[PDB]
């Protein structure tokens, strides 16, 4: 179902307990893992710096790692609703599937047919339910600064100059924009539409399809509406 | 594959 409002509590990370760890790069995927070792050092100044040793489950051979409670997700779906800013692995299906490292964007509500609104490290964006979300096990008080350096300046606008009222693309299928795809500016068509996000199709191809943020300065308009303020 | 969040 849809969880309540609560306390998002983050409890200690366990040994011998089941989690969800960076298989090799912090921006791909989240996989299974057991803490077998708590590795834990204290300074002359006071901070005590938490480490963990990690085993990957489901392996050909061992393979174990030393990370942080950063790069470390709970195993279970939290029990209470989360809410903007917070540091998750969420779900990638795409019609390869698994968890990749995010933030939730817009909170569970009737407006979008109570789904988070994901805004994943590596750029994508995606509507998931409750149950395809984790918890990353710690988290910055400055969330963007856990986020992959490619995404961070957009998350910190997004989040520390969160606003309601930012431009948003009003738009209906069938209608064209000029849109930003890896450094150019292209011609798109909306093909479809689901709440905050917009699918374009760009001219080049028709394979070539992309949900959008009707937010993202990588549609022409938003950028225009942006710059006039 | 993605062309971000951002131009």
């Amino acid at each position: 179902e849809v969880p309540p409002p609560g306390e998002i509590v983050r409890p200690p990370i366990q040994l011998g307990e089941t989690y969800y760890a960076v298989k090799n790069k912090a921006i791909a995927s989240w996989v299974s893992i057991k803490v077998i070792e708590f590795t834990e050092s204290t300074a002359i100044n006071g901070n005590t710096m938490k480490s963990y040793k990690i085993r990957y489950l489901n392996t050909p051979y061992q393979m174990i790692k030393t990370v942080t409670a950063k790069h470390i997700a709970y195993f279970e779906p939290p029990p209470v609703r989360l809410t903007i800013g917070t540091r998750v692995i969420a779900y990638f299906d795409g019609t390869q599937s698994a968890f990749y490292p995010g933030i939730i964007a817009e909170p569970l509500k009737q407006a979008n047919r109570y789904r988070y609104l994901i805004f994943y490290d590596d750029g994508y964006t995606q509507y998931v339910p409750h149950r395809d979300v984790r918890l990353v096990c710690q988290a910055s008080e400055k969330v963007w600064e856990d986020v992959h350096a490619a995404s961070r300046d957009f998350i910190q606008k997004y989040v520390e100059k969160y606003s309601v009222d930012r431009p948003m693309v009003q738009c209906t299928r069938g209608q064209s924009m000029t849109t930003e795809s890896n450094g150019t500016w292209l011609y798109a068509r909306v093909i479809d539409i689901d709440c905050s996000l917009v699918l374009m199709q760009f001219e080049g191809d028709k394979n070539h399809t992309e949900w959008i943020y009707r937010g993202s300065l990588r549609l022409g308009p938003v950028f225009r509406e942006t710059q006039n303020n | 594959s993605t062309g971000g969040k951002a131009p």
